[PDB]
């Protein structure tokens, strides 16, 4: 309750009990995992540097 | 300030050292010399 | 920068004392000791009671006086 | 033939050539902003 | 107390024999500058990779008890603070927390522990965000709880989820916590200066009141007095931001003049009181609960450090607190105020002086001190005191409270050379530019005494 | 023919390295857009500068 | 003003006699220009005779 | 003589 200093953004947070999905991405313990090697290149013809 | 040099060489430690060395950065080459030129005395010739 | 000024004040509550300065006018006279004074975050503590000018043609003559009694604390 | 009272005499010697710009109780020297000329 | 002025300090604006000696006297008479490096460099380094706004993590602790809203009787009324006792013969009541903290079959609290405890039959019933539960009392208690004990702002911990011994159902829960972070920002400074060797039109010499009344060198002064830059904006800077992140002054080229808080400004965020008499009733007082909740008792030396007339003032006030003791009878002996000096004047010559340095409050508080040479600076600090000094000299501060294993202040620094400098010949102007930054860590372990005439 | 180009940036991306959120492409002289994996900004500038 | 102040200085603070000292200069981090300046001080002589 | 911050220092520094 308050502030180390004029910017600080989070507070401290408290639960009981059953512990969901939203319980633990509210406390930002759940992030998605970035797919390295899948890419989507555009599909196009190229007709620069012709 | 340049530390007393009339120490043990036990007292002579590294931060002794440093203080040696801080003290000469300190210094500005327009200091008084009995027997050279001023440094833009000999510019001037070259 | 012109004349000279002596003052006889009473810091409130304080004590009294006995200054001088250097000025043009003597409003300009309580400036420099309500500003360069010691009580400089109290300068309303400051009353100054008498203020003449340090003229010379005597210069042999009392110019401020100003004794804290042991009946006045 | 110099005894330790002789050695802390051209120890402890005025020394402008020897000491710093700010001194021990945090002054600072105006000096070393000058050229003699 | 009076001062007498003994120099004076005009502009040049306002205005060869032979030599006693070819070193440039400088007189007592005269006030000096001071560097800031002394206090700056007392404090370690720290190196970032860029010139980005950077946080870290903040721990807090986990032990809570919740405090109370309102107390209902079993019909829906709320108990009111004249109200009769509450839940008499064991009978059930409702209990309104702004939280669902507490589980079904457990004991708690109120401000007197073990004395009423309160026994939650049932899960709690959501009242909006509210939790209200149903609770009867624990303790074979046949009057009930008074109505004072169960007003809003009572403190509410758990004990306990009892049952009994045979044919039981579930009862209590479990609960967890999270922490927290905080940011920082930095600062850029920029000097100029039209210049060789040869002073420019910003001059002021300096007469002396005595009774019957060179060549500079520029490449020495840009770089002393772009130094005392990051000295002043190191220590002495604030912050121009808003709550909403939204800088507040804006520079020549349209983009927002960014500035974070010195050190200055970050340790005075916490621990900070402003006295207007400095007495050892306040001081002992807020350094023993400062310590009383945070630091153990053998971790409790608070090194003060102040200025040259805060010693005096320290030494005169210690000396009024030993003088009203009136069980110890303090005798040269021990103190030794008056010893023996050899002397040529006579066999047996004395001496006389003394100063309390150091008290030593109750539960091993110890309170030293020691003297800092940049709080008598006569250029920043012009607000006098009556007793001599310049005020800020009374300004007592405390730093490194207890241990952390990491220094709590240090300057944050760019990797490298992160200052700039530059010529422009037309006009002939020597730029010079640095960035920079001061990170308290923690402001919670920096206490400061400042004297009343110092702030708004 | 006489022909003339120009860009001008600030002096604070001598050293301005991206943390890549999204990751940084370049333009190709085909049209396409090449993901690349370099962190400073100056490397992206005077590629398109030519 | 500079930190912050959203009710301004008294007027008491903008007296006839109060000092004022020099503190630093700053700019922001892009496209700045040139700022603060750089004082000096000279000597008086003082004199004997035989 | 140099340790590896030293030539740490002598590294990030410059080269410009």
């Amino acid at each position: 309750a308050g502030k180390l200093g004029k910017f600080q953004m989070l507070g401290f947070q408290h639960w009981k009990g059953l512990t969901s999905d939203n319980h633990l991405g509210a406390i930002f313990q759940q992030a998605p995992q970035k797919a390295t090697n899948l890419m989507v290149q555009l599909l196009a013809f190229y007709r620069g540097k012709s | 300030n340049f530390p007393r040099q009339m120490l043990p060489f036990s007292k002579k430690t590294k931060q002794w050292r440093k203080d040696c060395l801080l003290w000469a950065n300190q210094k500005t080459f327009f200091n008084y010399s009995l027997v050279r030129k001023s440094v833009i005395h000999k510019k001037i010739n070259y | 920068a012109m004349q000279l000024w002596v003052m006889e004040y009473e810091v409130t509550g304080i004590g009294k004392g006995c200054a001088m300065c250097k000025a043009i006018n003597p409003q300009q006279a309580e400036m420099l000791l309500k500003s360069n004074g010691i009580y400089n975050g109290s300068s309303y503590l400051y009353k100054v009671t008498r203020i003449e000018q340090v003229i010379v043609p005597p210069c042999n003559g009392l110019m401020a006086e100003q004794v804290v009694t042991y009946k006045d604390v | 033939v110099l005894s330790p009272k002789d050695i802390k005499y051209i120890e402890t010697m005025p020394d402008y050539i020897g000491q710093g710009a700010v001194d021990q109780m945090d002054n600072i020297d105006e000096r070393y902003g000058f050229v003699n000329q | 107390a009076g001062k007498l002025g003994k120099f004076q300090m005009l502009g040049f604006q306002h205005w060869a024999p032979q030599k006693a000696t070819n070193l440039m006297v400088q007189l007592l008479a005269f006030y000096r500058g001071k560097s800031l490096d002394t206090f700056l460099n007392s404090f370690p380094t720290r190196e970032f990779e860029d010139d980005n706004e950077y946080y870290w993590d903040v721990i807090g602790s986990s032990r809570r008890n919740i405090p109370l809203v309102e107390a209902r009787d079993e019909n829906g009324v709320v108990v009111a603070a004249n109200a009769a006792n509450v839940g008499v013969g064991t009978s059930p009541f409702y209990l309104v927390f702004p939280e669902d903290w507490f589980a079904d079959g457990e004991v708690i609290v109120g401000n007197l522990n073990q004395v009423y405890p309160f026994r939650i039959l049932g899960d709690a019933r959501m009242e909006g965000t509210n939790a209200v539960y149903k609770v009867e009392l624990m303790g074979g208690n046949t009057q009930g709880v008074p109505a004072e004990r169960l007003q809003q702002g009572e403190r509410f911990s758990i004990e306990f989820a009892p049952v009994e011994k045979e044919l039981s159902r579930k009862v209590g829960d479990v609960r967890f916590t999270s922490p927290v972070s905080m940011r920082n920002e930095w600062t850029t400074i920029r000097i100029q200066h039209k210049v060789g060797n040869k002073l420019n039109k910003k001059l002021a010499m300096g007469i002396p009141m005595v009774r019957n009344l060179w060549m500079h060198y520029v490449d020495w002064e840009v770089e002393l007095q772009f130094d005392e830059y990051k000295n002043n904006a190191m220590a002495w800077g604030t912050s121009n931001r808003n709550l909403n992140g939204e800088y507040m002054n804006f520079g020549k080229s349209g983009n927002a003049i960014k500035t974070g808080a010195g050190i200055f400004e970050q340790t005075e965020v916490a621990n900070t009181m402003y006295y207007n008499t400095f007495s050892l009733k306040l001081l002992e007082d807020a350094l023993y609960e400062l310590s009383a909740s945070k630091l153990a008792m053998d971790d409790r030396l608070f090194v003060i450090k102040t200025g040259e007339r805060g010693a005096i003032q320290f030494h005169k006030e210690v000396l009024k607190t030993v003088s009203g003791w009136t069980t110890f009878v303090l005798d040269n002996n021990s103190t030794r105020v008056v010893e023996k000096v050899q002397s040529r004047l006579h066999s047996n010559a004395l001496s006389a002086g003394f100063q309390f340095v150091e008290y030593k409050a109750p539960n091993g508080v110890r309170v030293r001190l020691d003297v800092d040479p940049f709080y008598d600076d006569p250029v920043r600090n012009k607000i006098l005191h009556p007793m001599g000094g310049v005020a800020f000299s009374y300004r007592y501060d405390i730093w490194y409270i207890g241990t952390m294993d990491q220094p709590n202040i240090f300057k944050c620094k760019i990797k490298g050379d992160n200052e700039y400098r530059g010529y422009q010949w037309g006009s002939a102007v020597i730029h010079r530019m640095a960035t920079l930054g001061v990170c308290v860590l923690d402001p919670t372990r920096t206490m400061s005494l400042i004297p009343a005439i110092l702030q708004g | 023919t006489t022909i003339r180009i120009q860009h001008k940036v600030a002096g604070n991306k001598l050293n301005k390295k991206l943390a890549m959120g999204i990751p940084m492409v370049r333009n190709l002289e085909s049209g396409k857009q090449v993901k690349d994996t370099a962190n400073m900004w100056m490397h992206y500038v005077d590629w398109e500068v030519e």
